[PDB]
RNA sequence: AAGGAACUUUGCAAUCUCACCCCGUAACUUCGGAAGAAGGGGUCCCCACGCUUCGCGUGGGGCGCAGUGAAUAGGCCCAG
RNA sequence: AUUCCUUGUCGGGUAAGUUCCGACCUGCACGAAAGGCGUAACGAUCUGGGCGCUGUCUCAACGAGGGACUCGGUGAAAUU
RNA sequence: GAUGUCGGCUCGUCGCAUCCUGGGGCUGAAGAAGGUCCCAAGGGUUGGGCUGUUCGCCCAUUAAAGCGGCACGCGAGCUGGGUUCAGAACGUCGUGAGACAGUUCGGUCUCUAUCCGCUACGGGCGCAGGAGAAUUGAGGGGAGUUGCUCCUAGUACGAGAGGACCGGAGUGAACGGACCGCUGGUCUCCCUGCUGUCGUACCAACGGCACAUGCAGGGUAGCUAUGUCCGGAACGGAUAACCGCUGAAAGCAUCUAAGCGGGAAGCCAGCCCCAAGAUGAGUUCUCCCACUGUUUAUCAGGUAAGACUCCCGGAAGACCACCGGGUUAAGAGGCCAGGCGUGCACGCAUAGCAAUGUGUUCAGCGGACUGGUGCUCAUCAGUCGAGGUCUUGACCA
């Protein structure tokens, strides 16, 4: 509609790279993913989230990864933003052998 | 009251403290003002800003002299915002601050024609129980022999979208001048690339 | 609304098969008279092989050969075709409009190499 | 998202086995016990929510038993729950915990882990006798 | 029978009346540069078979 | 997605089931039946050995989300 | 498939059951080859329930194809 | 010489004799909870089980689960369960053929809208020259709901139990608008895997067919809710019931007969959207400038400013319209780089008898995404468009 000559591209990657963190490598295979609670009060816990990483999606501020773990015999799927405050640390347990990169088939 | 133009430029994801926050990313460029408009010459009063720059051999004779009387350099848009006054050429620096509640203003992506179902939510009707006018279809357009007319107003299929519409209270997050943007909260109205309306909340809360 | 992009006045199936048929006759021909949409929307795509072609190894034959059904064609676009085309910045293919046909009043059209 | 006629999982020992959700209120808790409804309409329960529910399947031994109307709070829901970081926690099946007019459970234990958000919605006692709050 | 059907015949005034649409637009033809025999805008010219260079064939 | 008959006159419609082999199988009965009851498991590729062949059986190994890998292809039960 | 009063009354099932099953008897107006009562099996019969599954539904979305829309060619109709 | 009939659904709108909210008066009104009457139609008025049901009873909620009109609103809008055709059975009646106050199972609901009316969209001419833009708002429409919790304050009130008005915070539910960043849905050939068979001579590697994707797994842009963001307001002006001020008639008294103030979710304005065909056709800024044509051609013809036609496209769209680009060019395509999707290519080598595995290889492929770049086509042109009526008045040399 205006027809301003611009790089929306770069606009966007210009205010996403204040808010855009690397992880380890990490593609499938586990993961122990070290969460920090600061809700729990006033008071700041510590929670530590492991299990398979089931899938990787999207890119810069969006980027995310679903850990997927069976805790007290009922199954978790958690969705993480790369970025989040909430997240401390991600660290590789045990790289995994997988032949695609969604991997939902192991929910059965 | 206060105002500018911009061009819509995308949705993101930003942190402020430990909450994310989806952000409107918003070119809120530099506008030059182009006419003032008094009681004594225009009857009311009100300001004439513009926004993108066009090419020289774009403009005709007649935008010309109305941008040399001013001695701007043609824009492409022009907007009046009533009430307004502020000296000088307006951009987004103490115009607008972060945390000022704000209508961004623009124009929906338009629909085309569009039945009453997805234009005015109807309901339709069974997709299964012995039909003819499965989903999609209004019922019954009136009543019998009384108003032999159909309602005016009545609710039917037409041309949605490609309206003016504007989103009251929107929160200015973040404001990079020099690089002119604006990150407001929310979903302004329009698609990428199109003409917002930035001004000052028409009746704040 | 509609805000995608390509084209299908047939189905699946039919869609690849005319962007083939028509790939394999320009390539063939050098140029063919066809409706002007056809050859609006047969443009791409053969463009597309001439890029394939030009990395003149056994995988980019092979990639054509999906294509391009025809052994002796392949040939021509592989070792003929792709190498006159070495410092064409990939362009070239160009369309001119004839004009209206009598039993459906088609504006046809043309397309080159 | 549970609405009426939902069959969900007993997160406790009160008895009951499988509860079916008979109506969605719109879950109190303030001084007195639960408030009384923040409306009658209100579509789907979610975690932390408050449903009214028809006991469809209990063991033999146990404090409530088969054809019982009761209250529960959901507890576990396979439709994903958002998070204020970004972050998203959804449950492979969707439970709830039997409570009373005063809001704290039927049952002595809570099993399989509970949303967080059960505490921001001041579920105390659920979240205290819960063996992980993820 | 036949469910929605005209209530009255259309007089010959408003019968003509929707026909005021219905005009065709004569071409915008031009003189051709190399031939002269007119023709379309953006089209080969029929005659000597130029668009710039010849080329069609007659 | 989540939910699963809340649809409705009525699960109308549409799913689910779906072949062959092994295991297994209720009330009731006119002793034939009910029965494909119900329910479970197998199913591809290679190699070795055994055998009645197109084959099949034991054993070890391989690959994919998935092996009647596409098509043909019972939903079942209680009571009147 | 017979009951007017009638949604009879108590029981079952359901969160809730004008239907349905079971008793009861007050059979408007059952009843013994215009056969009475029962009966395994059979049924594109009719009725009520359950499990399974599902866009029937909450509540609809996206996608595809053929029409509808546009141009060239041919060009009807009831009605008035 | 035909005005289709119960119930459902769909879609609404209206009355108020108001179910909830809003304002009041009386109370056998301490408070909290109420009863009753007055004003009040702005919005709101839930989901199920039973029955063809309207109704009604029940479950579970609610601020409330209002009553009625619109051919018992609505079948050229849908259903077809009830009832009223032909079949068949039961009970009853008739000697019978048959019948019903009944009951029961079954049983063809007709592709094309002419006018008016309604939603959307253009074409024409007008608006005293011809143009490109920016507008004022006469008028019109949209919206209008409400809970819970806290604070005030455990205060007023009450012996206690209990427990406020008024004012002030939050936070939901339903509904609406927008939006696609997130979580997801889809994404008919963008990537992979799989079967049978046929073909590219064979092997290897591919392709068709198995749907109008053969099946499976995943999936970008787009679109989408079940996902986000915002919203209903505040202030005001005039009022209703009602509460008062000054106050006679009627030396007193009285809100009323003169005059005055207050006072509702209602009215008018404010919010969002349309709007000068507002023939009462408005305002402002800028441009072009006062051509030429025989008493044969009576006003046509070159033209200006400007636009249209045509081409290439588009988060615009049925068509038309709307926006952009049209070489003085980055408009689309290609091509290059990048993103993202799929998930390790062919070919070779090695290991194994082999099926396969490993390396080369975070590989190969590639729709729609973000830039760059003159390789392709936007070529060449044609059509149209002012020279400004008269009257009166003020200023002008
Ligand atoms: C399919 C096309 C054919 O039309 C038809 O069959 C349709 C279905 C019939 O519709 C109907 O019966 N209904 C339509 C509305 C109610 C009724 C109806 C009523 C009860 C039920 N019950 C259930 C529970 O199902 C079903 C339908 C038509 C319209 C009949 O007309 C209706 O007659 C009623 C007596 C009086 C009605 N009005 C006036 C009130 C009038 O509308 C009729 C008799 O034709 C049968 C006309 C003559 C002209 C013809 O014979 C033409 C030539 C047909 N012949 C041919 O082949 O074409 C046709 C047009
Ligand atoms: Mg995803
Ligand atoms: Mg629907
Ligand atoms: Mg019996
Ligand atoms: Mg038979
Ligand atoms: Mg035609
Ligand atoms: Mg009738
Ligand atoms: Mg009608
Ligand atoms: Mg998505
Ligand atoms: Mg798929
Ligand atoms: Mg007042
Ligand atoms: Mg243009
Ligand atoms: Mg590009």
């Amino acid at each position: 509609q205006t027809h301003i000559k611009i790089n929306r591209g770069e606009l966007l990657r210009g205010i996403e790279q204040d808010h855009t963190r690397q992880l380890p490598d990490f593609r499938p295979g586990d993961t122990v993913r070290v969460d920090t609670k600061v809700r729990e009060g006033n008071r700041t816990r510590s929670q530590a989230f492991e299990g398979v990483v089931i899938a990787i999606n999207g890119s810069g501020s969006r980027k995310s990864f679903t850990v997927r773990k069976i805790s007290f015999g009922e199954g978790v799927e958690r969705v993480f933003p790369f970025a989040s405050p909430l997240v401390n640390q991600v660290t590789i347990v045990e790289r995994g052998k997988v032949r695609r990169a969604k991997l939902y088939y192991l929910r059965e | 009251m206060k105002g500018i133009l911009g061009t819509k430029i995308g949705m993101t994801q930003i942190w402020k403290n430990d909450r994310a926050i989806p952000v409107t990313v918003v070119l809120a460029g530099p506008c030059p003002i182009v006419q003032r408009k008094t009681a004594q010459t225009d009857g009311y009063e009100a300001v004439q800003i513009g926004y993108a720059p066009k090419a020289e051999r774009k403009v005709n004779k007649p935008m010309q002299g109305h941008f040399a009387k001013a001695g701007v350099a043609p824009t492409r848009i022009l907007r009046e915002f009533r009430g307004f006054a502020p000296d000088g050429d307006s951009v987004n620096v103490d115009i607008f601050a972060e945390g000022e509640k704000i209508d961004a203003t623009g124009t929906s992506k338009g629909k085309g024609t569009q039945g009453v179902m997805k234009r005015w939510n109807f309901a339709g009707g069974p997709a299964s129980h012995g039909s003819k006018k499965w989903h999609r279809r209004p019922g019954s357009i009136g009543q019998r022999k009384t108003p032999g007319r159909v309602y005016k107003g009545k609710r039917m299929a037409g041309h949605m979208g490609m309206e003016r519409v504007t989103v009251q209270n929107l929160e200015v997050v973040e404001i990079r001048a020099g690089e002119n943007l604006i990150l407001v909260k929310g979903a302004i109205p329009g698609a990428n690339g199109g003409l917002v309306v930035l001004r000052s909340a028409a009746k704040a809360s | 609304h509609g805000k995608a992009g390509r084209k299908l006045n047939r189905n699946s199936s039919a869609r690849v098969a005319l962007a083939r048929a028509q790939a394999t006759a320009l390539l063939r021909e050098g140029r063919i008279q066809t409706t002007l949409t056809k050859a609006k929307e047969l443009r791409p795509f053969v463009e597309q092989l001439i890029t394939t072609a030009k990395g003149g190894d056994l995988h980019s034959r092979r990639l054509v050969a999906q294509d391009i059904h025809d052994k002796d064609v392949v040939r021509k676009v592989m070792d003929e075709v792709a190498p006159k085309y070495a410092e064409r910045p990939g362009g070239y293919t160009r369309i001119l409009r004839v004009g209206t046909r009598r039993g459906d009043g088609v504006t046809m059209a043309l397309i080159e190499l | 998202m549970i609405m009426p006629q939902s069959r969900l999982d007993v997160a406790d020992n009160s008895g009951a086995r499988e509860i079916m959700c008979i109506r969605v209120l719109n879950s109190g808790i303030g001084g007195k016990g639960l408030t009384t409804g923040g409306g009658g309409n209100k579509r789907y329960a979610h975690v932390g929510d408050i449903i009214v529910a028809s006991v469809k399947d209990a063991a033999p031994r146990g404090a409530v038993k088969a054809g019982d109307v009761v209250k529960a709070v959901v507890v576990r829901t396979s439709h994903a729950i958002k998070r204020a970081d970004g972050s998203t926690i959804r449950f492979d099946r969707n439970a709830a915990v039997i409570i009373n007019n005063q809001g704290e459970p039927r049952g002595t234990r809570v099993f399989g882990p509970v949303a967080r958000e059960l505490r921001d919605r001041r579920f105390m006692k659920i979240v205290s006798l819960a063996p992980e709050v993820l | 029978a036949k469910h929605p059907v005209p209530k009255k015949k259309t007089s010959k005034s408003k019968r003509d009346m929707r026909r005021s649409h219905h005009a065709l637009t004569a071409p915008n033809l031009t003189e051709c540069p190399q031939c002269h025999g007119k023709k379309l805008s953006h089209h080969i010219c029929p005659n000597c078979g130029y668009y710039d260079g010849r080329q069609v064939l007659a």
